RNA sequence: AGGGCUACACACGUGCUACAAUGGCGCAUACAAAGAGAAGCGACCUCGCGAGAGCAAGCGGACCUCAUAAAGUGCGUCGUAGUCCGGAUUGGAGUCUGCAACUCGACUCCAUGAAGUCGGAAUCGCUAGUAAUCGUGGAUCAGAAUGCCACGGUGAAUACGU
RNA sequence: CCUCCUAAAGAGUAACGGAGGAGCACGAAGGUUGGCUAAUCCUGGUCGGACAUCAGGAGGUUAGUGCAAUGGCAUAAGCCA
């Protein structure tokens, strides 16, 4: 809950004196991390899926949720089932704890990071930004690992507006860029 | 484009490009001194660089300096 | 050890092996041993901790791996998005070093396109 | 004056360099011939990683210079791997030539290190200091040689027979 | 043999009238208990692009229904165990 507490004390008030929230029950809290990693393919190897899963079950102590195809029809094959990826959201504890190993060690274990987007937001206040590639963070033998990975993470905050979304996140050691 | 120590350009441009500086940015500089080097004062200026048949325009940009004025004007016609 | 580009060029010789670093070669590899105080006949694998430690440390200076294979495109890219004979050559896949395109260019451009 | 004869999706001839261990690489190190040169060869030493620059001797030559030949021999290293093979390509930056190095010079430095694991049908030269292989000089020429002409080192196999 | 129109708002009703299907399929695609809810679009996100999965919003039976058509379906028959 490292960031968790930091939020209550440090944060909150910052927003309270910023947007002037009349009630503590208004300060944009952290609404679960998402994670996805759409390994897609599958139809070809079917093993790169479990790899992605395990790769996800790594950064996240919880078991990955192998998703399924929906429309089936597409510019390719894909049918009713047709597994594609594994979301696996985060929950408070494991969430912030993850939100910790992230930005504090994940983003830090860069690739050439020199400024994070400030428009990765949707429009309601929630954010989303795919690392474009698994930063090889605390994985099973960083060197003895599977061929790349890459995944997408969606902030998703109880922010009533993207603007407030900027205050939050950044309210913490969130990298970002100007 | 080696030349040891001593960037060189035909007298023409040297006197034309410098004049353009004061006179101000206007019509290009009709010249064949393509074998010359691009200078910073040339930036933002126009120069009619001949290739074979007729001359051609040039947009002297920042990075486009240490290079030869000629390398920015194809001569041959392929397909 | 990862050394730099994560590469594990071991079970050989400090020099020849270290050359595995996308950014170093016969010269840089045999020279880094100087500031790193390392021999040549030394097997990178057998290398004691500090031995490899110094390596990574000294190589941390000269640009290597990613940044190189990466930035190396910046320069080429420039000419390309610049409009000079240099870049112009790359897009057409033709020899930039001014070679004979009439014949012998299998390396620069594609092999056979009959 | 600028450019083109250096263009390219191609095909054919002549060549050069590899595909490695009869080798690569390091260090040490033995032997040659023929030549060249006042708008030329250019030492010596100072510096530069090096190309090369500074100073400046000597020679118009069995005196000087080009100019510490290579293979090789001793040892060491590598261990048959696309590999310490092989070097194309390209990037960054330099040396010199010359008004002039974009088009289109030669070379140096660092990095990059492809194809290629001996090549179908078919085809070429060579009968002895030859083949094979290893270095060296010159004409042209400001500067662009794997080409042409020439020099020597090492050094075979085979030829019943028409 | 099944569906719709012709069929004049009960049933029914003809033509060598206008249209389309059946001669099956499922030991689960049946039974029950418990739970779930589409399509499509906009916004934002590794590779994901017209459209693969993820997040949010609009939307509301426009989805789906084993196979024609009609009628029905959220208390869902629709979907999962
Ligand atoms: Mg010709
Ligand atoms: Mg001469
Ligand atoms: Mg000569
Ligand atoms: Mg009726
Ligand atoms: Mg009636
Ligand atoms: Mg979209």
């Amino acid at each position: 809950a490292k960031l968790h507490d930091y939020y209550k004390d440090e944060v909150v008030k910052k927003l309270m004196t910023e947007f002037n929230y009349n009630s503590v029950m208004q300060v944009p809290r952290v609404e679960k991390i998402t994670l996805n990693m759409g390994v897609g393919e599958a139809i070809a190897d079917k093993k790169l899926l479990d790899n992605a899963a395990a790769d996800l079950a790594a950064i996240s102590g919880q078991k990955p949720l192998i998703t399924k195809a929906r429309k089936s029809v597409a510019g390719f094959k894909i049918r009713q089932g047709y597994p594609i990826g594994c979301k696996v959201t985060l929950r408070g504890e494991r969430m912030w704890e993850f939100f910790e190993r992230l930005i504090t060690i994940a983003v830090p274990r860069i690739r050439d990071f020199r400024g994070l987007s400030a428009k990765s937001f949707d429009g309601r206040g929630n954010y989303s930004m795919g690392v474009r590639e698994q930063i090889i963070f605390p994985e099973i033998d960083y060197d003895k690992v599977d061929r790349v990975r890459g995944l997408d993470i969606t902030i998703t905050t109880t922010a009533k507006s993207d603007e407030e979304g900027r205050a939050l996140l950044a309210a913490f050691d969130f990298p970002f860029r100007k | 484009r080696s030349l040891k120590k001593g960037p060189f350009i035909d007298l023409h441009l040297l006197k034309k490009v410098e004049k353009a500086v004061e006179s101000g940015d206007k019509k290009p500089l009709r010249t064949w001194s393509r074998r010359s080097t691009i200078f910073p004062n040339m930036i933002g200026l126009t120069i009619a660089v001949h290739n074979g048949r007729q001359h051609v325009p040039v947009f002297v940009t920042d990075e486009m300096v240490g290079h030869k004025l000629g390398e920015f004007a194809p001569t041959r016609t392929y397909r | 050890a990862r050394i730099a580009g994560i590469n594990i060029p071991d079970h050989k010789h400090a020099v020849i092996a270290l050359t595995s670093i996308y950014g170093v070669g016969k010269t840089r590899s045999k020279a880094i041993l100087a500031a790193a105080g390392i021999a040549e006949d030394v097997k990178i694998s057998e290398l004691s901790e500090g031995q490899i430690d110094t390596l990574r440390d000294e190589v941390a200076k000269f640009v290597v791996e990613g940044d190189l294979r990466r930035e190396i495109s910046m320069s080429i890219k420039r000419l390309m998005d610049l409009g000079c004979y240099r870049g112009l050559r790359h897009r057409r896949g033709l020899p930039v070093r001014g070679q004979r395109t009439k014949t012998n260019a299998r390396t620069r451009k594609g092999p056979r396109k009959p």
